[PDB]
RNA sequence: UGACAGACUGAGAGCUCUUUCUUGAUUCUAUGGGUGGUGGUGCAUGGCCGUUCUUAGUUGGUGGAGCGAUUUGUCUGGUUAAUUCCGUUAACGAACGAGACCUCAGCCUGCUAACUAGCUAUGCGGAGCCAUCCCUCCGCAGCUAGCUUCUUAGAGGGACUAUGGCCGUUUAGGCCACGGAAGUUUGAGGCAAUAACAGGUCUGUCAUGCCCUUAGAUGUUCUGGGCCGCACGCGCGCUACACUGAUGUAUUCAACGAGUAUAUAGCCUUGGCCGACAGGCCCGGGUAAUCUUGGGAAAUUUCAUCGUGAUGGGGAUAGAUCAUUGCAAUUGUUGGUCUUCAACGAGGAAUGCCUAGUAAGCGCGAGUCAUCAGCUCGCGUUGACUACGUCCCUGCCCUUUGUACACACCG
């Protein structure tokens, strides 16, 4: 029951793009480096979004990754 | 002495009857709603409206007569009570002007369809997300059927519809049936908040872009 | 409506001095407020006005609002003033 | 102070057995609850920490919270 | 001997807190005196 | 000359009548005044279930309305015009004030 | 004392204490009342009037400030009304008033300011000496 | 226009009449026009509401395909509570719905506090007692607090499937496990698309077209009666058919709400006294976290009595009387007291609701309200059995397929 929509999938990648290097594995320091990079409306989807760039960057720190474009 | 249940109930009651007062006579003058302050030593009537000259009348005649009027009616000790007259910011972000105004044209004889598409384009025009009209009665025809005209953007759901949606309803009473009108206006986000609402929609992101040093 | 001239006095005193006035739909209280009146001499005078157009009358959902009319103010000058 | 009569005796046992090892962390030492508290917790689990449980509302078209008026078709 | 204040009607009338609305014209007229249906 | 005045405020807004409660108190504590409060009563939420219907047809639906009203309290040791004073700072919409002499 | 002592085999040991604690007067009603409006028969126990008193010589001991539209809620019960749902029922005051009236004569309690029904200095004594005589 | 007595009439309605006063241009008479109508038509309408339909569904623009209706987008598949995602791809890019959102509940010995909330200490005061002090339970006040654990209400914190394991296109996601207040979106609700229904509502609305009537009224007002009537069939329910109980003691634990000058105390009503109950008289408190009320709720828990008996289960029916509400109690408003003691022995064919503080049991508050709650909306108290599944019956969504159906298989 707790697929991820689309806004959390989408807005996880974007973020990732702009800001790769200054993220980390950490979920509290990653919901803590979204709250500071973006404006949101609720501290629940805050932790969905961040939740959703934590192992989707072990994803990427394992191997490759989809439309997500890191230079 | 009264409490505060009583009380909080008497000012809401004051309100209702006083906006429901507000549109038999400001009908075809744009009225669009009333702020009901209650300031020390004096209590605030800010009528606003879209024609400020028609509501005051001539060098402030009729808005002698309704200060006066709602002075004797509720009960206020007299050279209590103020009314004020306002203009509205923007036009086409109040439903309320909008329905009337669209109301005003259906009884003069604009052609019908004219009319929801001529307050449909001004509405967006206005800066308005979106815009939707319904017009329902007898058109032509015994039988009766309904129109919808639509623009825009348009949310229905969930709490975001409270602070963002702006709608009025209004009875015409075409010879014939009555049409009744149903405007529905989807503001925007405005931070001032003069015009639009202040937070967003809830599910709206702004990823800040990534400054270089 | 049989009215006396003392009744109708009455009730256009306060027209003058205010120009606004004010009833419900309660038939026969017997006393208006703001003046002495059984309630349904002034709402069906009102009538009366209304009908000649010397009041504006905006029946204000059965509560009876009332605004004295330019057209009305000087027939009704004429007659106490 | 409120409950009933079954609801306070297992609130008795979580203030004794709470009590007991805030004093203990408190005034006696650290490593000497960490004993107390496993004969507390590998008996029963609710004389530290309580149940969420509480009274569902009621909603209409019913006299329960779960349960519907009977129904009927003819 | 009791009636909406709004309408007049004898039937539904909700004297509780004072308002005198009947049912109906309450509904209507709910959130302008700032009843609001959080639930 | 140091009197008990208490400054009652009730509202059908928390945001907006904390604002006016803060000012109040950060109002004179700037002038270092026996300021007591806020202290905080219990919400009285004033209700209303009405059915939905204007017909009694259909499932039969209701709807709960309900108000909240809060209700602040704040204590000042001062004298009627250090209260006036301070309390003439923009009220804002709708928030009652009813400040009256304690014992 | 008093609260070291079951309030149950406790109220037996004072009901014995108020038959031979030499005596007092006694309603000529007291046999035929059923104490309460719902009640269905008068109390079963001859020496019930005592008990009614040792019963409610401890609410004032743990207690203060009750009156007789309090004591009325204090020994109602629930009321079954035959076809009609059952209710709560408040019982009668008679009794309570007059259990009053005996042990203010007596000095285990008096008539209290602020209203209501307060223990005395010297029965305070007795309800926590024949605490004492309880096992 | 208004009236005296009597007739007439329930009527102290002057309604009409006897008679002769009284008011003074207000009116009355006819034509015309308005007005009112809980009168008709919800198949003329608005608005609102329900329902299809609690599911996941709906639609443009440009482009592709077809003469065209139409279609694609909107999908083979995996996944999900979800047209929610992974992806696919003659579509690309968007709009609604879903989610997000909003409200109460579940954690915060951390923050702002708080004498209209309240522990804690100390001063005294009462008692018990190895007793003089100490030990214990208690009541009253304070510059007692390096008081806020308990209560209120604000801020924010916290959970994101985060970490681990197996599964899987090793994608989306699935199952589990330590930890944790919490791992069915944590719980429950609010809001909720397109298209419709000849769905309900003209009896909620001086919302409303048309029609009917409009002074001998379908207008209004008053008296009285009826909506309650009883051969019978139906639906939601209350009380039971008892001992896992009835009664009579003793014992004592909640929560949500509520108190319109209510007139000379008055809505909620404490305390005193009278009274067997019912109910009175008295002094008062409170427009309320302040008084009612920290709402001393019931089931329950004890201790006796009953003893398988239509019994003391059960409480219909009815007789006599008393008291309260109201202008009025009759076709018993209701609450008492005595007496009367019915059917009912777990209910045939059928059939409803329900998956954890849930079902079921228990009582309380609010709406209506002068009086009446076997109702509805909420609240708390005790607190399970069972299942963790399927498509069998009843239905719903999507695909494929057949149709002589399109008011659409009730064809
Ligand atoms: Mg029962
Ligand atoms: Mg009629
Ligand atoms: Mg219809
Ligand atoms: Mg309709
Ligand atoms: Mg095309
Ligand atoms: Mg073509
Ligand atoms: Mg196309
Ligand atoms: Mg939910
Ligand atoms: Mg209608
Ligand atoms: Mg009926
Ligand atoms: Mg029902
Ligand atoms: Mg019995
Ligand atoms: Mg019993
Ligand atoms: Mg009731
Ligand atoms: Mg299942
Ligand atoms: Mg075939
Ligand atoms: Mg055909
Ligand atoms: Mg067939
Ligand atoms: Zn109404």
């Amino acid at each position: 029951g707790r697929v991820r929509t689309k806004t959390v999938k989408k807005t996880s990648r974007q973020v990732i793009e702009k800001y790769y290097s200054r993220m980390t594995l950490d979920f509290h320091t990653n919901k803590k480096v979204l709250e500071e990079v973006s404006i949101l409306q609720s501290k629940r989807l805050r932790n969905k979004v961040a939740g959703f760039t934590t192992h989707l960057m072990r994803r990427i720190q394992r191997g490759p990754v989809r439309g997500i474009s890191l230079k | 002495q009264i409490s505060k249940k009583k009380k909080f109930v008497s000012d809401g009651v004051f309100y209702a009857e006083l906006n429901e007062m507000l549109t038999r006579e400001l009908a075809e003058d744009g009225y669009s709603g009333v702020e009901v302050r209650v300031t020390p030593m004096r209590t605030e009537i800010i009528i606003r409206a879209t024609r400020t000259q028609n509501v005051l009348g001539e060098k402030g005649r009729r808005i002698r007569e309704l200060t006066s009027v709602v002075q004797k009616r509720f009960n206020f000790l007299e050279n209590g009570v103020e009314l004020y007259a306002e203009k509205v910011v923007n036009r086409g972000l109040c439903a309320i002007a909008q329905a009337e105004s669209l109301r005003y044209k259906l009884l003069g004889g604009l052609a019908v369809r004219r009319a929801c598409y001529g307050v449909l384009r001004f509405v967006m025009e206005s800066g308005a997300k979106g815009c939707e009209v319904i017009v329902s009665g007898k058109l032509r025809a015994q039988r009766a059927k309904s129109m919808k005209f639509k623009d825009g953007y348009m949310i229905s759901s969930g709490q975001p519809v409270n602070e963002y949606i702006d709608a009025a309803v209004r009875h015409v009473l075409l010879r014939q049936g009555v049409l009744g009108i149903k405007v529905k206006i989807m503001l925007d986000w405005d931070p001032k908040g003069k015009l639009g609402p202040t937070t967003p929609l809830p599910d709206l992101v702004t990823i800040h872009p990534p400054k270089e040093e | 409506m049989i009215i006396s001239k003392k009744n109708r006095n009455e009730i256009c005193k306060y027209l003058f001095q205010e120009g606004v006035l004010y009833a419900k739909k309660d038939y026969n209280l017997a006393k208006h407020p703001q003046i002495d009146v059984p309630n349904l001499q002034v709402i069906k005078l009102m009538q009366s006005f209304k009908s000649k157009e010397y009041v504006r009358e905006t029946f204000s959902w059965q509560h009876y609002y009332w605004y004295l009319t330019n057209d009305g103010i000087e027939f009704l000058r004429n007659f106490l003033n | 102070r409120g409950g009933g009569k079954t609801s306070q005796i297992y609130s008795i046992r979580q203030a004794i057995a709470k009590s007991l090892v805030a004093y203990y962390q408190k005034y006696v030492d650290e490593a000497a609850k960490k004993e107390v508290k496993e004969i507390f917790a590998r008996y029963d689990r609710t004389l530290l920490v309580a149940d969420p449980r509480r009274c569902e509302p009621k909603k209409f078209g019913g006299r329960g919270a779960r349960a519907r008026f009977q129904k009927s078709y003819r | 001997s009791r009636v909406c204040r709004v309408c007049g009607n004898s039937h539904g009338l909700i004297r509780k807190y004072g308002l005198m609305c009947c049912r109906q014209c309450f509904r209507s007229n709910a959130k302008d005196i700032g009843f609001i249906k959080y639930r | 000359v140091q009197h008990r005045i208490r400054i009652t405020l009730s509202s059908k807004s928390v945001k907006n009548l904390e604002k006016v409660c803060s000012d109040l108190v950060k109002g004179a504590k700037e002038k270092q005044l026996k300021v007591k409060g806020p202290v905080r009563m219990p919400t009285k939420v004033l209700n209303i279930t009405t059915r939905k219907s204007p017909c009694g047809e259909g499932t039969n639906t209701w709807d709960r309305f309900e108000m909240r009203v809060h209700k602040r309290v704040i204590d000042l040791v001062s004298s009627p015009d250090v209260v006036k004073q301070i309390t003439s700072i923009t009220i804002e919409p709708g928030v009652e004030v009813e400040v009256t002499i304690s014992d | 004392t008093v609260k070291d002592v079951n309030p149950h085999e406790f109220v037996k040991a004072y009901s014995a204490h108020l038959k031979r604690s030499g005596k007092m007067e006694l309603p000529e009603w007291v046999d035929i009342v059923k104490t309460a409006r719902f009640k269905e028969l008068p109390p079963s126990d001859a020496d019930w009037y005592y008990i009614r008193a040792a019963s409610m010589a401890r609410k004032i001991y743990l207690r203060q400030g009750i009156g007789i539209g309090g004591f009325q809620k204090i020994y109602g019960g629930r009321q079954r009304n035959g076809s009609r749902p059952p209710h709560f029922c408040k019982s009668s005051g008679a009794v309570s008033r007059n259990i009053l009236q005996e042990l203010q004569k007596m000095g285990i309690i008096d008539v209290d300011p602020k209203g209501g029904r307060l223990i005395t200095s010297q029965g305070r004594r007795d309800l926590d000496q024949v605490a004492g005589t309880v096992p």
